């Protein structure tokens, strides 16, 4: 926002009367600015955090399992997952306001969660510590049985069973995104609640602050030196106020923001570059590979668990 | 600016002192809270890490260094504090071919801890983070189904 | 009789230009569903407005135009009667005669002034402001109040400034019209995209 | 260079992206532009009108539907009441009254702080109605030996006998008593109906004050109305997409008179998406619908490499096109003294959309999109393992701020 | 907390004065109605 064209209007007594005041407008601009460069720190952050970008063979062997729903799809112009697709059509300037665009693009953010899908695909949870060594899935998922104490000899008599439950599974998530309209609640509420502040923000010009009218260009044009510095007090009192209800409420919101960027990027550390034995972090279940999926302003996780089904009496 | 006021035009100018000292101190005492709450989110980061790193050893992954965590050593500086980690990384590798099980006596024999790897011409049996070859026999194989 | 008012007597608060909102607004106006003196005219007697209206109506063929203000309404003091045709303007805001079988027949100084058919009426005063509004809109059924809705557009907006208080009816000759009571509550309008009011609903009436 | 060395108060700079004082659209032709209306009104057959009468009867001439010089309407001195409050005198002059009305009524000498439609007196509340707001300006010249009368005016009558209170500017001939009991009087006299109106006494003996004083006075009004009426500027010929004079009816700036194909639905004209800005006009000369929309304005930042490598600037201009102001257009905005190439690196100076920018006596002003890292493949088959071989111990080091300074 | 019951104490004076100013009003309100459904989010959370 901009301090002297917000408050004055183009006004050289407004402007003059204004000048004794001291560094109100300095202050907020640092603020923003502030602000500004801490959002482009979390995305980055959170989301680079490889260094080569690794990429699928041409030849689609592994195994039995079915990954087309996640990989890339070359027939879009912008190679973007079926599910990401579905998830980015799912969601829905003259006071001095301004907008500034990001510096990292959509096209960007895919091409690093690719990079991250081949890689985990291709060589496991060694390409996290050093070098990437290869290694085929059916003895990679042996490798992850193992892990929760059950013997590898299990996944080798059932492996058709194990391959028709994970496509089934990845079918029926789908299917269920697809379907119900409240899953990104959270994402719609941040945006909301931004929009309707600054219209607020905007509209305190609609109020009054002391003022026989609202708009202030009327009003500058209306009032006098001795009534009219009566009239710039209180709109600069409910200007600050209120950016600073943003100010104040969002370096509540930016602490928010911060904190819930330091859960994905943990998260994203431990669930998908290795395997977790936290109990209920990555799940609900005994944890075996997860898969990270891009959407605005956001990141989506899909968890695979192992979960016991029958049971009988012994002595 | 009090020797050279009167009252009720000082009363305007006092009243001003008390808004704006409050008030760039409002968005500084807001700020001594704020700053105050970011400050404390550090140290409640650098007591966990002081407690699972230095006292122990982990195996969350890049939570204490990058690479598989050996150690650690802590330091001290002013109005902070400093770790210095200690990793482990292999360097040089080398391809081979694999199988998931072997039949000998009809019988499917399975590794203990570790895999099947291949020269070219004959079978061993190694660990997995480290390149050294033994023979295979009934000590290091269990024995299921056909 | 006494029906639901349904949604009748809305207009517009100035004559200016606007687009696509949702918007409120606080001004004197006639009710949503209201318990209306509807006494019928043609069967010929008076209305109901309560907290601030003119003489709100309903309207057929250009059936129920006039109507009669003043305080005493006797022409002993302030006076007023309406013959309404809206063709030949030649304004008879003047003072004449009424009754109380309340009907028109066949001085005013200041000449600056403000179911086949829906041309409903309006007379008020405010800052010396004659306002008036008319309508123009046809139907098809002819018993009893269409379930519609309408606003109603100025004819001129200039000030006269003679004082009202009370009222009766005119009937402008060559069954069934309608009114509301009222306290002054405000209004929510919606527009459309080609700029008509197409509802609105009544702040004060249920939950 | 040297504003970054005025905002940053040092010599030495390091490298980055610095702000430093925006760049609104000065007027590329002056801040000027008002409506076609220019009518006025005169004042002199409500001045010699031969009757002012009584206060219940007052005389009112037909003075509205012009610009009144609202400079004028607060330039003269002649003005004794100038409480005209809503508005205030002394920016009168830049103000737009969409009409400015003709009533008038007579003061006494306690209310000339008092004084407006909207003032104080049983003289009003019965003579008039309306509540006590302060809008209303006074002329009076000398009137010290004009024309009055020894021993009491009954016509101008200070009404303390009235049933209530005071509220000004309507009109009722019933001089009527003080209901301060319970006595109806029908304007009669008598004990406990005393007269209802008093005489303050004007006699030419006495003081100027009492002598005649006809007041003529000013209603106000404003309206969102079609942007025919405002103030004086200069109105320029409907230059479309070219940013010439306006302050458009009041809305200052330089800018376009943009025909417009909005119908723009009927009864907010000054058009009031929830900004509550001009978005059409018409004219009664032309009568076409013309737009609004001021030209644009935006930060100036500059990028530097560090100062002690080299003294060459870059200057970047955010959201403003480049026509309207080597040249080159970014997402970001419009950016001057750069050179385009076409090989990819890192980032080093970020600038927005995915361009960064370095230094050439290594690489140019990049401006493309950005390289993510050196490019890989892995071997995968079916029937194929890797395995290490050697090992190597490596040491890291982090930081963390733990604690704070202690004040009051 | 009633805003402009606090601020005035029934006087129909106050409320003409105050309505001479905004949406400040509202402002608290939604702002004390965020807290409370916070709070019984957190019990819930931890607890079930």
């Amino acid at each position: 926002v901009d301090c002297t064209m917000y408050i004055c209007g183009d006004s050289t007594e407004c402007s003059n009367l204004l000048l004794q005041y001291g560094s109100f407008c300095t202050q907020l601009n640092r603020a923003l600015t502030g602000i500004a460069v801490e959002q482009d720190k979390n995305t980055q952050e959170v989301f680079a955090q490889v260094k080569q970008i690794y990429k699928t063979p041409p030849i689609k062997d592994f195994g039995g399992f079915n990954f087309s729903q996640i990989l890339p799809d070359p027939s879009k112009p912008s190679k973007r997952s079926p599910i990401e697709d579905l998830l980015f059509n799912k969601v829905t300037k003259f006071n001095g306001l301004t907008v500034l665009p990001p510096l990292l693009t959509d096209e960007m953010i895919a091409q690093y969660t690719s990079a991250l899908l081949a890689g985990t695909i291709t060589s496991g949870w060694t390409f996290g510590a050093g070098p990437a060594l290869q290694i085929p899935f059916p003895m990679q998922m042996a490798y992850r049985f193992n892990g929760i104490g059950v013997t590898q000899n299990v996944l080798y008599e059932n492996q058709k069973l194990i391959a028709n439950q994970f496509n089934s599974a990845i079918g029926k998530i789908q299917d269920s995104l697809s379907s119900t309209p409240s899953a990104l609640g959270k994402l719609q509420d941040v945006v909301n609640q931004n929009a309707q502040a600054l219209n607020t923000l905007v509209k305190q010009l609609s109020s009054n602050f002391g003022a026989i009218s609202s708009v202030l260009n009327d009003i500058l044009s209306r009032l006098d030196p001795p009534e009219a510095e009566v009239q710039i007090d209180r709109l600069i009192t409910g200007r600050l106020q209120s950016l600073q209800t943003y100010v104040t409420q969002q370096l509540i919101r930016a602490a928010e923001i911060r904190a819930s960027a330091n859960l994905a990027a943990t998260k994203m550390s431990e669930c998908v570059l290795g395997q977790s034995k936290r109990v209920d972090f990555c799940g609900k279940g005994y944890h075996l590979m997860s898969f990270p999926q891009s959407a605005p302003h956001g990141v989506v996780f899909l968890h695979v668990t192992y979960v016991p089904a029958q049971e009988k009496n012994f002595t | 600016i009090l020797s050279r006021l009167d009252p009720p035009e000082a009363e305007v100018q006092i009243d001003r002192l008390i808004t704006g000292r409050l008030q760039s101190l409002q968005t500084y005492v807001t700020q001594q809270l704020i700053r105050a709450a970011e400050i404390r989110a550090s140290a409640n980061l650098a007591a966990t890490k002081m407690s699972e790193c230095v006292l122990g050893q982990s195996k969350r992954v890049d939570f204490c260094g990058k690479g598989y965590h050996l150690m650690s050593f802590p330091q001290s500086a002013p109005h902070g504090v400093v770790f210095l980690h200690v990793t482990y990384v292999p360097a040089q590798e080398k391809n081979f071919t694999t199988a998931p099980a072997i039949c000998h006596d009809g019988k499917a024999h399975f590794p203990r801890e570790g895999v099947f790897v291949s020269n070219g011409t004959h079978w061993f049996v190694t660990q997995r983070n480290f390149y050294e070859p033994q023979i295979i026999t009934t000590d290091n194989t269990f024995v299921s189904g056909n | 009789a006494y029906t639901n008012s349904f949604t009748r007597g809305v207009y517009y608060p100035d004559k200016v230009f606007r687009s696509s909102v949702l918007h409120s607004t606080q001004d004197l106006f006639l009710p949503f569903f209201s318990n209306v003196t509807w006494f019928h005219a043609i069967d010929n007697p008076v209305l109901p407005f309560n907290d601030g209206v003119y003489f709100a109506s309903t309207e057929k063929s250009n059936i129920i135009r006039g109507w009669i203000f003043g305080t005493t309404l006797d022409s002993k003091t302030q006076s007023l009667l309406i013959v309404n045709n809206a063709t030949n303007v030649v304004i008879k805001v003047c003072e004449f005669q009424f009754c109380n079988d309340p009907f028109l027949g066949v001085n005013c100084t200041f000449e600056y002034v403000s179911f086949k058919n829906l041309r409903e009426f309006v007379f008020k005063n405010i800052d010396g402001y004659f306002k008036i509004y008319s309508k123009h809109t046809p139907i098809n059924l002819v018993r009893d109040l269409p379930q519609g809705f309408s606003a109603l557009e100025p004819l001129v907006d200039l000030p006269i400034g003679i004082n009202i208080t009370r009222f009766q009816t005119l009937l402008a000759l060559h069954a069934a019209y309608y009114v509301g009571y009222l306290q002054p509550r405000t209004f929510l309008l919606k527009y459309n995209e080609n700029g008509t009011i197409t509802d609105a609903v009544d702040c004060a009436l249920d939950p | 260079l040297s504003e970054t060395k005025c905002t940053l108060k040092s010599f030495t700079v390091e490298k980055g992206i610095y702000q430093t004082s925006n760049f609104r659209v000065q007027p590329t032709e002056s801040i000027v532009r008002f409506p076609n209306i220019t009518n006025l009104c005169p004042f002199g057959e409500v001045f010699n009108a031969t009757r002012f009468a009584s206060v219940y009867a007052w005389n009112r001439k037909r003075i509205s539907n012009c610009v009144a010089d609202y400079s004028v309407l607060y330039n003269s001195a002649s003005f004794s009441t100038f409480k005209c409050y809503g508005v205030s005198p002394t920016k009168l002059n830049d103000l737009c009254f969409t009409n400015v009305y003709a009533d008038s009524f007579v003061i006494r000498g306690d209310e000339v702080r008092q004084i407006a439609p909207g003032q104080t007196g049983k003289i009003a509340d019965y003579n008039y109605k309306l509540p006590d707001d302060f809008t209303g300006c006074v002329i009076a010249w000398n009137s010290n030996n004009l024309d009055s009368k020894v021993g009491g005016n009954y016509n101008y009558l200070f009404r303390l006998f009235r049933k209530s209170n005071l509220k000004p500017f309507e009109r009722d001939i019933s001089t009527e008593i003080y209901q301060a009991g319970s006595t109806p009087c029908n304007g009669v006299e008598g004990f406990n109906c005393y007269f209802p109106l008093q005489s303050y006494g004007f006699q030419p003996t006495n003081g100027v004050g009492y002598q005649p004083y006809r007041v003529v006075v000013l209603s106000f009004e404003l309206l969102h109305a079609p942007a025919t009426v405002c103030g004086p500027k200069k109105s320029t010929n409907l230059v479309k997409n070219k940013c010439v004079n306006f302050n458009f009816n009041g809305l200052t700036g330089t800018g376009v008179l943009t025909e417009s194909n909005k119908k723009f639905l009927p009864f907010q004209q000054f058009g009031r998406d929830i900004a509550d800005t001009t978005d059409a006009v018409r004219d009664p000369q032309t009568l076409e619908i013309l737009d609004i929309t001021p030209c644009s304005f935006g930060g100036v930042s500059v990028i530097t490499p560090g100062t002690n490598t080299s003294n060459q600037v870059a200057v970047l201009y955010q959201g403003v096109n480049c026509t309207e102001v080597n040249v080159f257009q970014t997402r970001a905005g419009c950016l001057i003294g750069a050179e385009h190439v076409n090989n990819s690196y890192e980032c080093d100076i970020p600038i927005g959309a995915g361009i960064c920018a370095s230094y050439q006596t290594s690489q140019s002003i990049i401006a493309y999109t950005m390289s993510l890292g050196a490019e890989n493949s892995v071997a995968y088959s079916n029937n194929s393992i890797a395995i290490p071989t050697n090992f190597t111990i490596s040491v890291t080091t982090e930081i963390l701020p733990v604690s704070m300074t202690k004040t009051s």
